[PDB]
């Protein structure tokens, strides 16, 4: 009675969803501390031993061992998907880390996946809106890129290193237009390059700290109502996952992430004008006036990235052994 | 039967229930995980097929079956593979009954032949386009049990079956878009008792009822005949297996 | 999954009295408390001596109870029927409709088939004191239930019952006395002076049987004393049931229209009970049944008689059945299942 | 064993039907193996007799209680025919397990045991000579067999396969009536066949030397009633052990 | 050397918040099921046998095995909290269940208990408010009382003695002013009896088949970003806690609870009357038109139980083992 087995069974309908958004909560608790100043390295030590403080999404997505084999995938699609946008991750495995548990409420309330994702479209599409009509584009003088690049450099280095060296990347590309810690300084010069570069080419530096995700998070509340039917629980999931960021920013400068957020979400009622995350204080801040800016190329494309990721690792039904 | 046309429709369980979810626009992705590092998703049946060691014959003759198909008209190859898990999974409830795989087999095959009666009459002209959605199979169903209310004879309840199991590919276009697939079809198969609502299928990415007639969507009438004739083959070329011994050549 | 081990309990409860339904059915030997042996026919001392502790089976057992103190017979109609719509219920919240949603089609489908009956009767009781017209028509009672003797014991009770009676009604089934002489010679029975039966068995085991017989046969006098309308037995009333109600369900649109259909599958498991215990195959006789009860027969049945799935009309062979006690029959059913249908998540109680 | 409802309970307690009949078989006929039967005072009972044999036995399963009930009934008002009466219905019971295996189902064999038994009866009291008399040492389970095959024969149905049967059921007593003696059966009874299929209506096995006898003129004769009433206990102990669906202990 | 352990030491800050609330919620999804007509019995079998069928919250939570000392306690406590309003419970039951569950989420994220429990008294308090404002006051005519008790015995029972039952207990009760089946009845006669009595007592008979639950949650909603700063962390978890009351009564009526929600939602924001989940199409319905009526003495208390039982539960660090 040769060859009567009906092998390969494994992962089936939610056994999948939860070990896809297991995956990704770890992905996103791994990289949690790493965002924004004030963050925290990681070490990376390799076979032989060569240690590496490597505070950023690329190079820590491609290049350390993540066991899980859908956490593995989330970084090959994430590192590929900021060499078009210059650097955005640590954002997007963060946002995909809510929007696959803001989600796993309504799924495990008894939604459909493909109920969701329809939402997170309509609301990826509004947040394009509120973000084209919040983009301060402004001549791009030496004054703006030194912020441009000071907040894109200490981001990477400390405000040792990203002091001395915002001059020297916003001079050579002002020139060009018309050991364990040199890989660091480096690939953090490369990373303000890059920076600097999409503030030029675009010319909208659309404020950061936190400021625009708190901002498209609220707009899509008030736009949540003149959606759809069961549509309304895919923006109310990608409205309080554009909300961890600043949550997060919060959090790695030893704060309280829900005070602070409190704080700013009122504030950002009261006066109108977008405000972010001032990471020494706590208190709101107007990432516009302080001098802090993202770019328009950046946010434009951790919304598509996010998104995009977060539905296909939503639509899953099983995980088979293949050959 | 025996424990081998009921271990030849659990490889074809297994396998529509593989895929059952990737139909539609509104498909599905699944993850094909390797033995190395694994995970690559694709919504696309024919591949997650191409790449499952199965080993077992019947789940291999249903490969073998969906990828000739594939290869053959090239649509209407997960539609396949569907409505012979389907078909297999109604024929076990009679085979449970002692009732001999010839008599289900000789209802299957005279259900296809009234199956290939009311395509040939609810097509469109420009060869000829059928009702997409779940129009074409709903109607063929609600035909067939209208034509089994003279059978007087045995091998009337397969016949139904087999009527009943042209509603897995509506009952997947409704599971896809989220909606309750039961609240739904009962819904259809209302509007299908009816005089000229032989067009009302399921928009695939909705999850509501529109007449294809004012949706615009058609399916050729060749790739709507093969694929039933194709998934009535399997499941009589499936249910006429008696043993699986060894062989040596 | 807590209704289903209601149902999986509700079946294996019918399951060991469904192969005891027709004149050809099995016959148990069930152990008393006291450890006395009589096989018995009968399906209600069954229960007696099963003594069934599952809570949801137990109500099954209450009805069947209810059944055989409002009417004297279809006990098991009460609990082969009840086992059906449960059986199929479950075959039907496995597609997801509801326990809420099964319920109420139900009891549309029962609130059906209690105006379908009343158009099924086909035959009268003109007469309750002619001997020939009491014993002809009391037959399929004993039949059912000891096939073999069944005119000898038809007459016999035909003339307890029919001596004892006022000009009113007023039939009293505790006036007919039975005794139990240990004599041999089931012939030598007889009717003394209120009537009593001397039933003389031969071991005092195969009489108990014919005074279960007695009891079964009496208390279709009593039921024929209240309502005079007679329907055709042997699975003739179900399968038109089922015909009309499936008819009704097939009409009817919404989600009701899958639990009707199932009440009316679960009455084609009467004459499948009546069939699969006599030795010919269940579907062919189902189809042949159906099949001549669409040209509009409407008395056809199931043929014991035959070797091979034969349909035999039930009006001109007598085997007919009493109104009330399948109306009682279907009502109680409905009541049984619908109810071990609700129960959810059996807790224990508090220690009083 | 399985026992719990249908085939499964049918077999066993064929088999538990079996086992009585097979503690008193050997018993069978004028010299037949003892048995030393011991009581709980310590008293040694040897008796070649299936009545007394039965009395002093412990039953403790159902099928095997009723089957020596009726046994016990037998010996009661008839005397003669309480061994051949328990070893005819264990052998209607173990030629038709054959057959239950499969889904023929009791009620049908029910319809064979007693259509059958009544042509036997039939035939006994249209065979039999004077009171009336016939001549036992088998000779009539060598001849009722033949009797019923041949009609068997001419029966389209299923009881063609199980009234022959219960006609090949009834050559155990003109077996153990040789097996007993230590004759061959299988040489005896191949005689006594071919010498029923001829004619001899009276030939049965002889005890005196290992060969067939005409039973009639050796005197070693058998009431006919007797044997009518053997035949249908024996029938009816069957059909009641095949009409069994189910074992009802009650839980106390 | 004697008597050196230092002993009794379990459930350590969240040990026993996670205990708690995971009692409380099997508790709920113990009684999930009962809620409103077309719910479902129960069983409750004695040591003796004796079945009893027993859809309602007093006498189930009053006589079956509760395992779980804490669902032990909130028996004990919701039992002796419906003596003095009729009957409410399998509604606090429920609503704790979901007032324990909304602040898992917040906790989880590193809030402290004390701080949702502020937000559940203001909540509370404009919850109160927005009851007294919504109180219809008719009078009670032989007419109302007849819907005040149908709608009260359709509860206990099937709608076939919960259609002959209401006209004997709106004309006993008209007539005083100035088998395990009869236990059933007794107690559904008894519970409409309280049901009239109430609805007599103070004149409102307030819209139920969840419509006020809906129209208490989006008033709080509308109120929250007037209380406080983390405080409305205690108002967004009271709201979507008064809201399963229409999701389960949407739920065990075979419809999905969260699409009837969402119509519902949009139908009360559209016409702003309060609308409820009608039990037969899963539309919106006008509880207050079609003739569905609770009581302002029993959800003017449902209110005070809930939030108590809640509060308390919530504020707990340590389990230990007394004597
Ligand atoms: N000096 C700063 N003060 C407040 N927020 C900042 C500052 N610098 C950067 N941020 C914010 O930190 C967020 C995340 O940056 P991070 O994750 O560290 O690198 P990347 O920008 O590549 O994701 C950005 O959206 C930015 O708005
Ligand atoms: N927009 C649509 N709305 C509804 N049904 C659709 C739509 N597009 C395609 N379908 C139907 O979906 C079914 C599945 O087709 P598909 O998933 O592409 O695989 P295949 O047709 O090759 O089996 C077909 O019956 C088709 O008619
Ligand atoms: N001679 C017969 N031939 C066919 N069917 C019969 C015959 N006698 C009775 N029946 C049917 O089988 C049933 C057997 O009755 P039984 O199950 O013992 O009683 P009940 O179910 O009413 O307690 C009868 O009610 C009738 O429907
Ligand atoms: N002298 C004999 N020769 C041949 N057969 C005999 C003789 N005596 C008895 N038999 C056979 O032995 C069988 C068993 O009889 P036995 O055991 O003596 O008493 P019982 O008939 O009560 O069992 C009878 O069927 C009879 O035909
Ligand atoms: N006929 C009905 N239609 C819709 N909702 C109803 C109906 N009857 C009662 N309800 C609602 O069900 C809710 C819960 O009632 P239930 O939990 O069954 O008993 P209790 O009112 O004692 O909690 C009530 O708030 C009521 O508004
Ligand atoms: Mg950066
Ligand atoms: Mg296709
Ligand atoms: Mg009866
Ligand atoms: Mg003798
Ligand atoms: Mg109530």
């Amino acid at each position: 009675v040769k060859t009567l087995n009906p092998k390969a069974e494994v992962a089936r309908a939610q056994a999948a969803l939860a070990v896809n958004i297991s995956a990704a909560r770890g992905l996103q608790d791994v990289l949690r501390t790493n965002l924004g100043p004030k963050g925290t390295m990681k070490m990376l030590v390799s076979g032989a031993g060569d240690i590496k403080l490597t505070k950023d999404g690329n190079v820590l997505l491609h290049e350390m061992q993540i066991q899980h084999p859908t956490a593995s995938l989330i970084a090959k699609v994430a590192t590929a998907q900021d060499d078009i946008t210059g650097d955005g991750t640590t954002s997007n495995v963060l946002i995909i880390g809510e929007l696959l548990k803001q989600a796993d409420l309504y799924i495990s309330e008894g939604l459909h996946p493909r109920i969701i994702t329809e939402g997170f479209e309509a609301a990826k599409e509004k947040a394009l809106q509120f973000l084209e009509e919040v983009k301060v584009s402004r001549e791009m003088d030496r004054e703006t890129l030194i912020d441009v690049a000071r907040t894109s450099l200490r981001t990477k280095v400390h405000a040792e290193l990203a002091d001395v060296l915002t001059e020297a990347v916003v001079d050579s590309i002002l020139a060009i237009k018309k050991k364990h810690t040199l890989t660091q300084i480096k690939d953090a010069v490369r990373d303000g390059l890059r920076a600097v570069k999409n503030a030029i080419d675009d010319g909208c530096v659309v404020p950061g700290a936190g400021a625009v995700e708190v901002a498209m998070a609220e707009a899509l509340i008030k736009h949540k109502p003149s959606v759809k039917g069961r549509a309304q629980l895919g923006v109310q999931a990608f409205a309080d996952a554009l909300l961890i960021i600043p949550k997060v920013l919060a959090q790695n400068s030893g704060f309280d992430l829900q005070e602070t957020l409190v704080k700013i979400q009122a504030e950002h009622s009261e006066s109108g004008q977008l405000v972010g995350v001032d990471l020494n204080t706590g208190e709101p801040m107007v990432a516009a006036e302080v001098g802090v800016w993202d770019n328009y190329c950046v946010k434009k494309q951790l919304l598509h990235s996010c998104t995009v990721i977060a539905t296909n690792i939503l639509l899953v039904d099983e995980i088979m052994r293949a050959g | 039967g025996r424990k081998v046309q009921s271990g030849n429709i659990n490889a074809a369980k297994t396998i529509a229930d593989i895929i059952r979810t990737c139909l539609g626009p509104k498909s599905m992705m699944k993850m094909l995980l390797d033995p190395m590092g694994g995970i690559v998703m694709t919504n696309d049946g024919n591949a997650i097929l191409r790449e499952i060691q199965v080993q077992h014959p019947a789940a291999k003759s249903m490969i073998e079956i969906s990828r000739t198909q594939d290869e053959e008209v090239g649509d209407g190859t997960t539609s396949v593979i569907i409505l012979a898990g389907e078909m297999l999974s109604v024929a076990e409830h009679f085979l449970e009954q002692q009732m001999h795989p010839t008599v289900v087999i000789s209802a299957y095959r005279k259900a296809l032949d009234d199956m290939i009666s009311t395509l040939k009459k609810i097509s469109i002209p420009v060869p000829q386009l059928v009702p997409g959605g779940g129009a074409s199979e709903m109607a063929v169903a609600h035909a067939l049990t209208e034509k089994s209310k003279a059978m007087t004879g045995v091998e009337q309840w397969p016949y139904r079956a087999v009527a009943q199991a042209l509603e897995v590919i509506p009952r997947t276009l409704i599971q896809n878009c989220g909606a309750s697939t039961i609240r739904l079809l009962t819904s259809l198969r209302a509007k299908h008792t009816q005089e000229n609502c032989e067009t009302w299928g399921v928009n695939g990415e909705t999850g509501t009822l529109v007449d294809m007639k004012e949706l615009g969507i058609w399916e050729p009438l060749a790739v709507k005949l093969q694929t039933y004739k194709t998934a009535v083959e399997t499941a009589v070329l499936l249910l006429r297996i008696d043993d699986i011994v060894s062989g040596h050549k | 999954e807590a209704v289903y081990r209601n149902i999986q309990a509700c079946k294996e409860l019918a399951q060991t009295t469904r192969t005891a339904y027709g004149p050809n059915g099995m016959n148990k030997m069930v152990i008393n408390h006291l450890e006395k042996l009589f096989v018995t026919n009968d399906a209600a001392t069954i229960l007696r001596e099963l003594e069934v502790q599952h809570p949801a089976a137990k109500m099954i057992v209450m009805a069947s109870h209810m059944q055989e103190q409002e009417v004297g017979d279809g006990t098991n109609f009460v609990l082969v029927f009840a086992g059906a719509l449960l059986e199929l219920a479950e075959e039907l919240l496995r597609i997801g409709l509801s326990v809420s949603e099964v319920i109420e089609g139900y009891e549309i489908a029962c609130r059906k088939a209690h105006e379908i009956l009343p158009n099924l009767v086909c035959c009268s009781a003109k007469n309750l004191r002619d001997i020939d017209e009491v014993s002809s028509l009391l037959r399929t009672s004993i039949m059912s239930k000891q096939y073999g003797n069944e005119v000898f014991l038809a007459k016999l009770i035909a003339q307890a019952c029919v001596s004892i009676f006022p000009d009113s009604g007023h039939f009293n089934v505790d006036n007919i006395r039975v005794c139990k002489i240990l004599g041999s010679g089931i012939s030598s029975s007889s009717v003394l002076h209120i009537s009593t039966i001397v039933l003389r068995g031969s071991t005092d085991n195969l009489m108990d049987d014919i005074e279960r017989a007695v009891d079964d046969g009496v208390n279709t006098f009593k039921v024929l004393t209240r309502d005079k309308r007679l329907v055709p037995g042997g699975g003739a009333t179900e399968i038109e049931l089922a015909k009309q109600i499936t008819s009704y369900g097939e009409t009817c649109p919404g989600l009701e229209q899958y639990a009707i259909k199932k009440f009316a599958e679960a009455f084609e498991a009467i004459p499948r009970a009546l069939a699969e215990n006599s030795g010919v195959k269940a579907n062919e006789v189902i189809s042949k049944l159906y099949a001549v009860h669409q040209e509009g027969n409407k008395n056809v049945g199931l043929d014991i008689e035959a070797e091979v799935p034969a349909v035999k009309d039930m009006l001109e062979a007598g085997i007919l059945d009493t109104y009330l006690g399948k109306y009682w029959a279907i009502k109680l059913a409905t009541n049984a299942a619908v109810t071990v249908l609700r129960v959810d998540q059996i807790i224990m109680a508090k220690p009083a | 064993t399985d026992s719990s409802q249908g085939i499964p309970q049918l077999v066993s307690n064929i088999s538990a039907c079996q086992v009585i009949a097979e503690a008193v078989r050997t018993t069978l006929g004028p010299r037949g193996m003892d048995k030393l039967i011991v009581d709980g005072r310590g008293k040694a009972t040897i008796s070649n007799d299936g009545a007394t044999i039965l009395k002093l036995l412990d039953v403790v399963h159902p099928a095997a209680k009723t089957l020596v009930d009726i046994a016990k009934s037998q010996d009661a008002e008839v005397g003669d025919g309480t061994t051949s009466v328990t070893l005819l219905a264990a052998e209607f019971l173990k030629q038709v397990k054959p057959y239950v295996e499969e889904g023929l189902h009791p009620q049908i064999i029910i319809r064979a045991f007693r259509t059958a038994t009544q042509l036997a009866v039939n035939k006994i009291k249209e065979i039999a000579v004077t009171d009336s008399v016939v001549a036992g040492g088998g000779a009539i389970e060598m001849e009722l067999s033949k009797y019923l095959r041949d009609y068997s024969r001419t029966i389209p149905g299923k009881q063609q396969l199980l009234i022959g049967a219960y006609a090949k059921a009834l050559e155990i007593i003109p077996r153990q009536l040789c097996d007993n003696a230590g004759f061959d059966a299988t040489n005896i009874l191949n005689k006594l066949r071919a010498r029923h299929a001829q004619g001899g209506t009276w030939y049965g096995v002889d005890i005196n030397n290992e060969d067939i006898a005409d039973n009639f003129e050796a005197f070693v004769w058998e009431p006919a009633m007797v044997r009518i009433n053997a035949l249908t206990a024996a029938s009816e102990a069957a059909c009641l052990i095949v009409s069994v669906d189910e074992t009802i202990k009650n839980p106390r």
